[PDB]
RNA sequence: AGGUCUCGUAGACCGUGCACCAUGAGCACGAAUCCU
RNA sequence: CAGAUACCGUCGUAGUUCCGACCAUAAACGAUGCCGACCGGCGAUGCGGCGGCGUUAUUCCCAUGACCCGCCGGGCAGCUUCCGGGAAACCAAAGUCUUUGGGUUCCGGGGGGAGUAUGGUUGCAAAGCUGAAACUUAAAGGAAUUUGGCGAAGGGCACCACC
């Protein structure tokens, strides 16, 4: 009922952006993100530099 | 509505409008409610020609008739003069009540849960109701309204004229117009007297509320 | 409407106005269609034929409205004359 | 226009004149000034002599130098 | 001063039907404003008029219909000729369809596909559609 | 500058030219 | 995926006991559904981009940039609409568009140039569109002449059907929103203007509403 | 500061809507009325919902409010608005008429009532506030 | 660009009214443009007025007042803070405040 | 004959100024779309 | 005050005042030429005229002045308005304009150079009227919105502010 994927990196360009796609509900303060979201964090290896994902 | 002789005033609603205080109205003069008027008496009142009362709310009478579904004709009142006449007229004539706070919306938001959108619309006041006429503009809705001597005129098909300030003449034309839609609908009938209580529409202040049911058991 | 073959080549004819006589527009939202009863001679029994009526928007935001369909009553002569 | 007389052809044409006078190419294309200072005099081409070599600098938004020679 | 009677009768009567009325009144006459009014009653384009004679200059009520979209005037009133009569048609007509220019030749005043017909020139007055 | 003071110093330039025109005669 | 109406036009529509757009437009009922016109108009409706421009608001932290899309709709043979959408994204603001766009279409009848032959092929008069202090100009035009303009009203009025037009336009017309809605407010404003080949008293044909009060009342409360 | 969020008192609401025939004043015992029909995570919340309902019974026991509408003082509203007196309040066996409405009434549609009377009117024409 | 419907003033069909002086400063405003204070108050407010009483020959004597009319330059009645600004929608509001005390 | 006429007491609109208070080197900036 | 020939304060010259002879300049603004017609209302204002319950000039009558109710014509204005227009601010005129023409005079074609050089002319003088070019420039401007900044105003807060 709720996500939130977050990408930041080389986007077209030189300097880097960030793009968020949000999409639901997120809770982001107190317990209940402790035991309801679930948080990834990875590195993609580009040609023209490194990209990251984050997912909850 | 008014050319035949059984749609005249015969006895006793000359004696209703005469004590109902029908025929004195505001102190200020709309321009277009010039025809409606007959001269002005004396200490700044303004008399209202009771023929054309009559004529103007049968003429409202056969446009709500007119309409083969009752739950397509809405009344409309925001103020507290009126807010059991208007249940009780779509109590008695099939129509959908609105009684304090039109919520902006009713009439165009469409994924609003109280989007209402009638076929005919009836409001007792123009001034105090500028709101559904305004949203009666962006979607092809007729209007019905009892216009006062001050209040302008602006998105009216039938304007009745009236003495909309006092509970007595908006309860009584309020029960006017309850009796003209039943009698030619059908369901009531015409020789016979179907008055059973004219005193059922009109609003009173809480006061006399207490104190009516202080003075009897 | 026509052509010289006699065909009709327009997808449709608008209204107008009863007292203004304009063209009512397909997007004009301001504009009415309202039905009247007629009622029977000696019963007063609803009975159920039609007269409509139809006002531009510009007529009805003018404030002037109401006594247009004062007058079409008029003309028709269901409203009594005297007035 | 403003005067629309039916025997007003003059004060037309003087003012159009006039206003046709109050413009910038109008004016340019025929004084003699504009031609006299001229350096080509109403030409297209034209032949000289090189005595010499200057290089004028560019302007604000960029930085360079600029070949230019003294004819 | 007033110096064009039948410039202002056209102008009332324009914004007569523009605003949405029905009856007006013109302040002067003339044989001239009849004549300008009896071409477009011929043509449909204004209702039965009138003529208040009064011992001054005759007021006229012109009953109004929907069916006049625009009249105008052309000051001063302009020679045209057959040959010339083509330009005006073509830049101050709406369209081909419908429209006339009513202009005074020798033989009366009247709209300019009868003055076509009859081969005729004069001075222009104005327009209506 | 406004358009008073620079008046005023072309009022002065026009006074100092008039000067040396008629005395430059 | 199915189509779940909220106003009665998209359930009268909806049970095929309408036969066709034409008295929507002659009853001059508003449209507030729609999948009223993709259901009547289908697969002949085409749409393509005009301009996609960026606008900035100007915050505490840097400026923010929101997208906002114009769009054309319309058949080759009559009826033609536009509509204007600003999003955060390209994509939410296309689709907003087309779905606006698609929305809100104006139909326009079209003329003859002198002769009444065959098909009708041009605006049947002199028309004026205006919104900021953009002014265009429409013409009738001979038979085969084609569309003379600039580019985008000649694509509108390819979209409106008509194939002969003489253009005159006055103003700033590099703004290409207020150009294409002063274009497209000269092509609805077609059929206000009252010419003699109408001025017979219409009949009144029958309102929809009342003709079908028993199936409104039979599908839903 | 002790100020009750929207969420206790929307709660408070809707408990003391549809649930009124099981609730009382005294704090203790609504507090188990609402531990025992609404399930709510924490104690502190609960404590708070039944501190609110408590406040709302006392002042419902006072009068009505414009926000809950309650089976029992419902049927009273439509009562007060059914109630109607045995005289009619317009059949009264005297009006006083005006001289102008009475010139209007002998044109109308009739020339002669024992049921109406004149008055006299007044002799100045004072009757705006003195505004200038 | 036009910031008020009439210049602030009360002038509409003269072209001159005779100038007056300011209070606080002593700048030369035009009479029509200036505000104006015509002030009513006593010489003794709510303190002194039963010392007065208490300490005077005359019995049931009634207090003198001061009637002084003040002429104020417009950025004189800012700093004073005698009049505030309005938004541009209150601008055109024309009543005077009302008074209760 | 009675002996403090009754009903609640913003009962602050006391004032006006208000010492000195100037200047800021720029390179760091790039506007877009649909599914097989 | 770093400087102060400036803001502030004490004196004080021409001038400020009247007569007589000059110059002809202002944000000389309503930044809106003059005449004529048409096109919504509302309540007041100054003048002139007309009609009408009533009160005062001490109790009856008449006219007059002083009030109240309405109109007519002209004038300074005000409030509301999807008449209509404009880039908008706004305008009952800045409307009746691509559906483009009622009559008539003056005046402007990007910003600087420049109301400048010269010529003519008026004047005792200061200066007024007429009035360029060479060259340089890709912007200079008008309305309105969103941020930031006020030694702008009105409400609240903080011991990384004060008492
Ligand atoms: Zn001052």
């Amino acid at each position: 009922k709720g996500c939130e994927v977050v990408v930041s990196g080389k986007l077209r360009g030189q300097r880097a952006k960030s793009m968020k796609f949000v999409d639901g509900l997120m809770i982001h303060s107190g317990d209940p993100v402790n035991y309801y979201v679930d948080t990834a964090v990875r590195h993609v290896l580009l040609r023209q530099g490194v990209l990251g994902i984050k997912v909850k | 509505s008014g050319a035949l002789d059984v749609l005249q005033m015969k006895e006793e609603d000359v004696l209703k409008f005469l004590a109902a205080g029908t025929h004195l109205g505001g102190t200020n003069l709309d321009f277009q409610m010039e025809q409606y008027i007959y001269k002005r008496k004396s200490d700044g009142i303004y008399i209202i020609n009771l023929k054309r009362t009559w004529e103007k709310l049968l003429l409202a009478a056969r446009a709500i008739v007119a309409i083969e579904n009752p739950a397509d004709v809405s009344v409309i009142s925001s103020r507290n003069t009126g807010q059991r006449a208007v249940l009780k007229f779509a109590a008695a004539t099939g129509a959908t009540p609105i009684a304090g706070r039109f919520t902006p919306g009713t009439f165009t938001n469409q994924i609003q849960t109280a989007f209402r959108e009638p076929r005919l619309l009836v409001v007792t006041d123009p001034r105090a109701d500028h709101q559904p006429l305004t949203e009666a503009s962006y979607v092809n809705l007729p209007t019905i309204a009892l216009c006062n001597t001050d209040s302008p005129l602006r998105y009216v098909d039938i304007a009745i004229p009236c003495n909309n300030k006092g509970a007595h003449s908006v309860g009584l034309m309020w029960w006017m117009l309850a009796r003209e839609v039943l009698r030619m609908r059908g369901t009531i009938s015409r020789e016979h007297p179907w008055e059973v209580m004219p005193d059922l529409y009109f609003y009173r202040d809480p006061e006399e509320i207490e104190k009516e049911e202080q003075a009897a058991a | 409407m026509q052509n010289d073959a006699g065909e009709f080549v327009d997808l449709y004819v608008p209204r107008k106005c009863s007292a203004s006589n304009r063209i009512i527009g397909a997007k004009d939202h301001a504009s009415i269609q309202m039905n009247v009863a007629e009622v029977d001679k000696v019963t007063g029994r609803f009975n159920g034929q039609f007269k409509t009526y139809a006002i531009c928007g510009a007529i009805r935001r003018m404030g002037e409205s109401d006594d247009s369909i004062l007058r079409l009553a008029k003309a028709d002569g269901i409203v009594s004359k005297n007035f | 226009g403003k005067c629309r007389g039916l025997r007003t052809a003059r004060k037309l044409r003087s003012h159009r004149r006039d206003q046709k006078w109050h413009d910038k190419q109008y004016k340019k294309a025929h004084l003699g000034t504009a031609l006299k200072a001229n350096p080509f005099g109403g030409a297209s081409h034209a032949k000289g002599i090189v005595l010499e070599k200057v290089g004028v600098e560019a302007k604000q938004p960029n930085s360079a130098i600029r070949k230019c020679v003294r004819v | 001063v007033r110096m064009n009677v039948l410039a202002d009768a056209l102008k009332s009567i324009n914004n007569a039907e523009k605003r949405g009325k029905r009856q007006v009144l013109i302040r002067p006459c003339s044989k001239v404003i009849v004549r300008f009014l009896t071409v477009m009653m011929k043509h449909g384009y204004i209702g039965e008029f009138e003529i208040i004679d009064d011992h001054r200059a005759g007021k006229i009520v012109v009953n109004l219909t929907g069916r006049l979209n625009k009249c105008g005037v052309i000051s001063p009133r302009f020679d045209v000729q057959l040959k010339d009569l083509e330009k005006w048609q073509n830049n101050l007509l709406p369209s081909r369809q419908f429209g006339f220019i009513v202009l005074t030749t020798s033989a009366g005043i009247m709209d300019h596909e009868e003055a076509r017909r009859k081969h005729t020139g004069g001075k222009i007055l104005g327009f209506f559609f | 500058m406004r358009a008073k003071w620079r008046k005023k110093r072309m009022r002065r330039l026009k006074r100092k030219r008039r000067k040396m025109r008629q005395r430059s005669k | 995926k199915e189509w779940l109406p909220v106003t009665k036009l998209g359930r009268l529509v909806k049970d095929m006991k309408i036969k066709s757009l034409e008295e929507i437009y002659l009853f001059s009922l508003p449209i507030k559904e729609s999948e009223i016109i993709d259901f009547f108009l289908g697969a002949s409706l085409k749409d393509e981009v005009l301009k996609i421009m960026p606008v900035q608001k100007q915050t505490r932290a840097g400026q923010r940039t929101r997208f906002k899309a114009f769009v054309a709709i319309g058949d080759y043979n009559g009826h033609v609409g536009l509509g204007v959408k600003c999003s955060k994204e390209v994509a939410t603001a296309i689709r907003g568009a087309i779905i606006l766009a698609k929305l809100s279409i104006v139909p326009v009848r079209r003329g003859y140039w002198g002769n009444k032959i065959g098909k009708p092929h041009t605006v049947p008069c002199k028309v004026t569109g205006r919104c900021g202090s953009v002014l265009v100009r429409l013409i009738p035009a001979p038979r085969g002449t084609g569309i003379v303009s600039a580019p985008v009203p000649k694509k509108l009025l390819m979209m409106a059907g008509i194939d002969d037009c003489y253009t005159s336009a006055r103003g700033c017309t590099a703004t290409l929103g207020n150009f294409a809605k002063a274009t497209f407010d000269a092509i609805s404003k077609t059929y206000s203007y009252l010419t003699p080949d109408l001025w017979k008293e219409t009949v009144f044909t029958k309102s929809p509403y009342q003709e079908f009060t028993d199936h409104l009342v039979k599908t839903h409360t | 500061g002790r100020v009750r969020t929207k969420t206790v008192k929307k709660a408070a609401r809707v408990i003391i809507e549809k649930y009124y025939t099981r609730l009382g004043n005294d704090f203790h015992t609504n507090k188990r009325v609402c531990e025992e029909i609404a399930i709510i995570p924490s104690k502190k919340l609960r404590n708070k919902i039944a501190g609110y309902v408590t406040h709302l019974m006392k002042r419902i026991q006072r009068g009505p409010v414009r926000g809950i509408s309650i089976k029992l003082q419902e049927e009273e509203r439509e009562r007060r608005d059914n109630y109607v007196p045995e005289v009619s309040a317009l059949d009264q066996e005297i009006i006083e008429v005006d001289p102008d409405t009475k010139e209007m009434l002998k044109l109308l549609d009739f020339g002669s009532l024992s049921n109406l009377q004149v008055t006299q009117p007044t002799v100045g024409m004072n009757f705006k506030t003195p505004r200038g | 660009t036009k910031k008020r419907r009439n210049n602030g003033r009360a002038k509409k069909g003269r072209g001159h009214v005779q100038p007056i002086r300011c209070t606080n400063c002593a700048r030369c405003v035009p009479k029509d443009k200036a505000i104006k204070k015509f002030v009513i108050r006593n010489i003794v407010e709510a303190a002194a007025v039963r010392d007065i009483s208490e300490a005077s020959v005359f019995d049931a004597y009634v207090l003198p007042k001061l009637y002084v009319k003040l002429h104020y330059c417009v950025s004189c009645a800012i700093h004073s803070k005698v009049v505030r600004n309005r938004s541009r929608e209150a601008r055109k509001d024309r009543t005077p405040p009302p008074r209760f005390r």
